[PDB]
């Protein structure tokens, strides 16, 4: 809910290109900068036509997104006036993933002749950048060739890194569609780099292995996530298998020590069950909760009619070694919820993880939604506490937007994570950034708030006659975590017989008005601030309502705009905490 | 030769019910079942 | 006149096994000459008996491996054409096409590990009626033959053919005399350093084996 | 009884290893000729047959025994269900042939017509399989499997178009059956049984009343 | 054979001016048959010769036996190979051939290693199968047992629907050696093991010499 919609930072790139179909952060060693995966931007590659590649963002001061050379070079040849391979459409930036200095681009569609027959199979490739150094990482590209092996892998359709430095890599065509998981070392991947040899083997490489032909074209790796789920530190394999189980889909964990095999399973038949996974703990109870899409999910209304609105499995990890598994639905028909999810880190600060979830196809003019949700002690709430939309038309494909989205980076240092939403079908990549959480212990006291219409003890000036009077008294107490102002200057205001067209039967002495407001300016962690003032009950003979209770409302409001930031980040203020509070006052007879 | 539970024999010469076989110039795996070591190998003893 | 006859009622139709030729259409053609071409078989059951073929284990495997622990038991399954051990065969592919057997049926065990593996093998046959052994020592009240590995690395049983009947049924129904005819039970008395050896085993037709009544189920 | 495991020598035991007595036994129904000389029904197509043995479902009786051997030789039997004059044209012969009456043409009898044909191949035997060039005998490196595997069934397999027994063409021929006469085997095949999912195959058999 | 581990089977062979003499012996297997058919046919008019200088031993690679390889691994030879000795020179010369083969392969590694393999003479070999792999003892064969043997020695004479042959389309012979129990290296095993063959054409005639552009 704290994500900043007035002026979110807009990237683009050239028309076609699909500027937006994969984005990541680079933080490397103390620049920050964005990446944004375009797989069908042009090339000066010699003779490559599409080659696609990743665009650095410069997220300091201006909108420049400078291209990144992994490779310059054309199509290598394996003898005289015979191609190696065909880098032509190789969708390279299709998948981009980054850690530190290390960045990770793919070329799912990159082709490759054998080194013994002509042909052209797709096994895919990358490139890895350490800084100053990149190499080649195409383990789908062997000596295992053509369908039943890896010649039809399309290695880098999904990838991830650990914390242990160790790259996961899927490719769904592996053995007759079987998919593959392949598991490198971000260390042999360079030290074991060769630019003559374009079949390298790794001495500690996991795979998964080929399996019976009844598991054939189930897409293995078509989407992975990493996260401990054995309790040992390491984190583990989690890939959707959305052919898997005759098109039930499936989702596989494998140990990420050794590649060994829990496994989910899909409740309808073609709704693509792990087009998409994401492990997070979304309830601080630092164990990895596994989430799993499947936009094409059908549900059933009161009218009891089938309609296609996606749906999450949330499973959360419980020490038992069991899944408390949650299902969440989509909003709008068609527009394929849970076709990206994306962690978040813990957005708002609250101590919890949140993460967001888009229906590419949805919102007004097939735009684009992302919904934003938090986690709790119970799970993830399942209400979404922001929509995002997007604000671009369509051109041919759909804008897309939230096809693909990163998060959980602090990019500004405001203390607070950020999160990039790419709309490729517009060519368009878009940064969010998370405006400051604002806690507030506002207080309202009355006393007495048993009112005696004889006590009469107040005098009033200007009249000899005294009334019966009482005091009211309102707080404010403010703190927040990250970067924001040390003073907070709040608009309060106050009325008495908030219930009364009808005759208000309080006023304040010192203004002979039920309304009052008060400029009050707190600070941030500092101490609570406290006015009070004295208010009155009006005389007997001037109103005959007096077994209805006086209520005292008090509101508050923030000055957001005196409370930006050197960009112009204005705070915002905490989620189901009340923006006003009320007390009573009741008459006796 | 081959199937008969019954024996009525041919109204025509053999030159026209079946073909004729030529001379140029039950053999193998009845010769090789049939050198078949049946006895014992070792030294029986009781 | 001419010779009377009465034309039958029930006579004359096909009958697709009947012994009876056809009627010739094209004649005097001579065959070019085929005498003495090599391997001509005249008898399924003579290339049966001078080539076994393999068994069929957990696993898919010819061979079974010594295992090392308190169980003792290598291979126990019925004794039946129509088992899964015996799937593999070409007694069992070709006895699929007859009704009923008889006779004998010869287990060959080679053993294969190096030559300081040693081990020590017991097959003893359980005839139906009580449930098959599950030791060797209640099985050695049985039928049974014991060898230990050497210098001779084949050994051959003969699985007898105790039965009520004269002949057994190849197939199988339910829980029935002619299709359980009893167990066929391989144990391992003893081994010394022959952790993970194999013992491939193959199956071939006794002196006495016969196979009659021709039938067709399906099933190459 | 032990012996050399690897001579390939065929070693038979018996019974009198440990006491028993090996009994006699009748073999007429393993018999090669025996057992071929069967009807063997075949699918046939509308009007044109050519009379190949390889034409026979594998898994009948006739169908496995017979490519349970290499080489093979045999007089042709054959019964026809067929709607006008069938004619026949031997081994070698053109197809416009099928349509003049002086080759052997059977006219339409109810129900059906049966022939004995000789054998009319230029070959001193035929064969059920004939490397011509195929496997290399290398495990088939591993290529083939989804959609063109149905396609590629037949792929590494095939025969010479002179094996056959010539061709038979009637207006509509319903109803084909194959008998071989004579028949010689030679060098024997692998023969396979049902795969079982259970321990054992288990069926349904004829149930009398005891 | 012998009272110890050592082994005394001696058998030498004499094809030409080439023998070969082996030490751990099993035995020749006869497949099919002892002698030839008939040479001299009506199909090729008395114009056949034989050629004594092409019936000698030619040595060539099969495969790496190593402990990985499990049940059912094949390797195919087609049967004529290509020869670069006297022989290859007659499928150049003439059009129609037929001979026997002598086949003798070899798997040497010391006998502390376990495994087993088949050796096979398959004719008409145009595709094979896991199941039929089982059955593959119904050809002429001989086990390769390393605590035993280390040579298979299989003489196999010529079979076809015809009575010579055209070589250049057609293989009538296939020889296949198969894994039936994995190879073992317990402690003193030899790591892997290579497996070669050392074949020799037998009783070999050709018949109708083509022209030459020499
Ligand atoms: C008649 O009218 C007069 C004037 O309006 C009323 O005066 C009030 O008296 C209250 C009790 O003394 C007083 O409460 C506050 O001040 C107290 C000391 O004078 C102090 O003890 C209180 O703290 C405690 O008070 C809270 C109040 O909610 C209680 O909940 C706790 O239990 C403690 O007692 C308060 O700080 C009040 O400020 C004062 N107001 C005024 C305007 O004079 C008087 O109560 C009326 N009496 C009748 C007839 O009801
Ligand atoms: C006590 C007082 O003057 N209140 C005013 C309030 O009415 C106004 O809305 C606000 C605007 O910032 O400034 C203050
Ligand atoms: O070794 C066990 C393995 O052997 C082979 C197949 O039968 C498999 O199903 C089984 O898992
Ligand atoms: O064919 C059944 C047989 O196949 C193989 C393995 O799966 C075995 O466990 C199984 O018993
Ligand atoms: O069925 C044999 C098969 O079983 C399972 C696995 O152990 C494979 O490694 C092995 O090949
Ligand atoms: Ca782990
Ligand atoms: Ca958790
Ligand atoms: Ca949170
Ligand atoms: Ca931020």
């Amino acid at each position: 809910f704290n994500l900043d919609v007035d002026s979110p930072a807009e990237y683009s790139g050239p028309e076609g290109s699909y500027f937006g179909f994969a984005v990541d952060f680079f933080v490397p060693s103390s620049r920050m900068f964005l990446l944004v995966g375009a797989p069908k931007a042009n090339t000066t590659q010699p003779g490559i036509v599409e080659g696609g590649q990743v665009l650095k963002c410069d997220w300091s001061s201006t909108r420049r997104c400078q291209p990144i050379e992994f490779d310059a070079t054309g199509n290598r040849d394996y003898a005289k006036d015979d191609p190696l391979e065909f880098k032509s459409h190789q969708w390279f930036g299709a998948s981009v993933r980054s850690k530190q200095d290390k960045i990770l681009a793919c070329a799912p569609l990159y082709h490759w002749r054998t080194e013994m027959k002509q042909e052209r199979e797709p096994v895919g490739t990358c490139f890895l950048q350490d800084g100053t150094k990149t190499v080649e990482y195409a383990p789908c590209r062997s000596q295992d060739i053509d369908a039943d092996g890896q010649g039809f892998c399309q290695g880098g359709f999904s990838i991830d890194f650990t914390k242990a430095d160790r790259v996961l890599l899927g490719g769904p065509g592996s053995f007759y569609w079987q998919g593959q998981l392949i598991s490198d070392q971000v260390a042999e991947i360079v030290s074991k780099y060769d630019p003559n040899v374009y079949s390298i083997k790794y001495n500690n490489q996991l795979a998964t292995r080929t399996a019976q032909a009844i598991f054939d074209d189930s897409y293995l790796g078509y989407s992975v996530a990493v996260g401990d789920f054995n309790g040992d530190g390491i984190d583990d394999f989690v890939s959707g298998v959305p052919r898997a189980a005759r098109t039930l889909g499936m989702v596989y964990i494998y140990d990420g020590k050794n590649m060994s095999s829990y496994n989910f399973t899909g409740e309808q038949m073609a709704a693509y069950f792990g087009f998409s996974v994401a492990a997070t703990d979304i309830n601080g109870d630092d164990y990895a909760d596994v989430f799993i899409g499947a936009p094409l999910f059908m549900d059933r209304g009161s009218d009891g009619k089938l309609q296609e609105v996606g749906q999450v499995s949330v499973s959360l990890q419980r020490a038992s070694g069991d899944f408390q598994t949650t299902k969440l639905n989509g909003f709008e028909v068609f527009a394929r919820f849970g076709s990206a999810i994306a962690p978040l880190g813990d957005l708002d600060q609250d101590g919890f993880n949140d993460i967001a979830i888009a229906a590419p196809y949805g919102g007004e003019d097939k735009k684009g939604i992302v919904y934003i949700f938090n986690g709790r002690s119970t799970g993830l709430n399942a209400v979404p506490s922001q929509i995002l939309e997007g604000q671009w038309a369509a051109r041919s494909c759909p804008p897309s937007f939230g096809y693909s989205m990163k998060g959980a980076t602090d990019i500004d240092k405001n203390g607070y994570p950020d999160l990039i939403v790419g709309a490729f079908g517009v060519d368009r990549a878009i940064l969010y950034r998370a405006r400051p959480v604002i806690t507030v212990n506002a207080g309202l006291e009355v006393y007495p708030s048993i009112l005696n219409q004889d006590n009469k003890t107040c005098s009033l000036p200007g009249t000899a006659l005294k009334v019966s009077c009482f005091n009211v008294r309102f707080c404010l107490k403010a703190d927040g975590k990250g970067v924001l102002p040390r003073k907070l200057n709040f608009q309060v205001e106050l009325l008495l017989d908030k219930l009364k067209g009808a005759i208000r039967r309080a006023l304040f002495l010192y203004s002979r008005s039920p309304s009052h407001s008060k400029n009050m300016t707190i600070s941030r962690g500092g101490l609570m601030q406290c006015e009070e003032l004295i208010a009155y009950l009006r005389d007997e003979s001037e109103f005959r309502d007096k077994l209805t209770p006086i209520t005292i409302f008090m509101e508050y409001r923030l000055d957001y705009r005196t409370a930006a930031d050197t960009t112009g980040l204005q705070p915002i203020l905490n989620q189901f905490t009340p923006a006003n509070i009320s007390r009573q006052a009741h008459i006796l007879l | 030769s081959g199937n008969t539970g019954s024996i009525i024999n041919n109204y025509y010469m053999q030159q026209y019910q079946n073909s004729m076989d030529t001379q140029l110039g039950n053999d193998w795996f009845s010769k090789l079942a049939s050198s078949a070591f049946s006895g014992l190998f070792g030294a029986l003893l009781a | 006149g001419i010779f009377p006859v009465a034309c039958s009622d029930g006579y004359g139709g096909l009958v697709t096994t009947d012994p009876k030729t056809a009627d010739p259409a094209y004649g005097k053609v001579f065959n070019p000459p085929r005498n003495m071409l090599p391997g001509r078989f005249t008898n399924f059951l003579d290339v049966a008996e001078a080539c076994p073929t393999f068994l069929r284990f957990e696993g898919d495997v010819p061979y079974v491996t010594t295992k090392t622990d308190s169980d003792r038991i290598l291979a126990q399954f019925d004794l039946s054409l129509a088992a899964k051990h015996m799937s593999n065969t070409f007694l069992a592919g070709l006895a699929q096409y007859y009704t009923q057997y008889s006779g004998t049926i010869n287990l060959h065990f080679m053993f294969t590990g190096p030559t300081d593996a040693k081990a020590r093998y017991m097959i003893a046959y359980a005839p139906p009626g009580m449930e098959p052994p599950k030791t060797p020592e209640a099985a050695a009240h049985c039928i049974h033959a014991e060898w230990d590995t050497g210098l001779n690395s084949k050994f051959t049983f003969s699985i007898p053919y105790l039965s009520a009947a004269d002949y057994a049924y190849t197939a199988s129904d339910t829980a029935e005399t002619t299709n359980v005819q009893g167990w066929v039970c391989l144990f391992q008395i003893t081994h010394g350093k022959a952790d993970g050896d194999a013992l491939v085993v193959l199956a071939s037709a006794g002196k006495d084996f016969e196979l009659r009544l021709p039938v067709d189920a399906r099933t190459q | 009884t032990t012996s050399a495991g690897e001579s390939a020598d065929p070693v038979t035991a018996t019974v009198e290893n440990y006491g028993g007595e090996t009994q006699v036994q009748r073999r007429q129904h393993t018999d090669v000729s025996f057992i071929l000389d069967r009807f063997v029904k075949v699918t046939p197509k509308d009007q044109i047959n050519v009379l190949d043995l390889m034409q026979t479902p594998a898994h009948t009786l006739v169908g496995a025994l017979l490519r349970t051997a290499t080489y093979y030789f045999a007089d042709l039997e054959v019964a026809v269900k067929h709607e006008g004059n069938l004619t026949w044209v031997p081994n070698g012969a053109p197809e416009t042939a099928l349509d003049n009456t002086t080759n052997p043409t059977a006219y339409h009898k109810a129900p059906l017509t049966r022939l004995a044909l000789p054998y009319t191949a230029p070959h001193r035997v035929l064969a059920t399989a004939y490397n011509g060039n195929c496997k290399y005998g290398e495990s088939h490196t591993t290529n083939v499997r989804g959609d063109l595997q149905v396609l590629a069934q037949k792929v590494a397999r095939t025969l010479p178009t002179s094996f056959n027994y010539g061709a038979i063409k009637a207006t509509r021929v319903t109803e084909l059956l194959y008998r071989m006469k004579r028949a010689e085997t030679y060098c024997p095949r692998p023969l396979l049984a049902i795969h079982p999912s259970e321990a054992r195959h288990k069926q349904k058999i004829v149930a009398p009343v005891k | 054979e012998e009272t110890t581990l050592l082994e005394d089977r001696i058998l030498t062979t004499r094809n030409g001016h080439t023998t070969s003499t082996t030490q751990s012996s099993v035995g020749v297997t006869y497949g099919y048959a002892t002698t030839e058919d008939f040479v001299s046919g009506p199909n090729t008019s008395g114009l056949e010769t034989r050629v004594v200088q092409a019936e000698r031993f030619f040595k060539t690679h099969l495969f790496d036996w190593v402990t990985s390889d499990s049940f059912g691994r094949c390797h195919l030879l087609e049967l004529p190979t290509d020869h670069k000795g006297v022989y290859g020179s007659l499928t150049d010369s003439y059009a129609y051939m037929r001979n026997g083969w002598d086949v003798e392969v070899t798997a040497v590694g010391n006998q502390f290693n376990g495994g087993c393999l088949l050796v096979a003479m398959v004719p008409e070999l145009c595709s094979i199968n896991k199941r039929e792999l089982y059955q593959l003892t119904l050809f002429p064969h001989q086990f390769i047992n390393p605590r035993t043997n280390m040579t298979a020695h299989i003489t196999v004479p010529f079979v076809g629907v015809n009575r010579y042959d055209q070589y250049k389309v057609h293989k009538p012979w296939t020889l296949v050696v198969m894994v039936v129990a994995p190879l073992t290296v317990n402690t003193e095993g030899a790591p892997q093991i290579k497996v070669y063959a050392n074949i020799a054409p037998t009783n070999v005639h050709v018949a109708g010499e083509f022209p030459s552009k020499e």
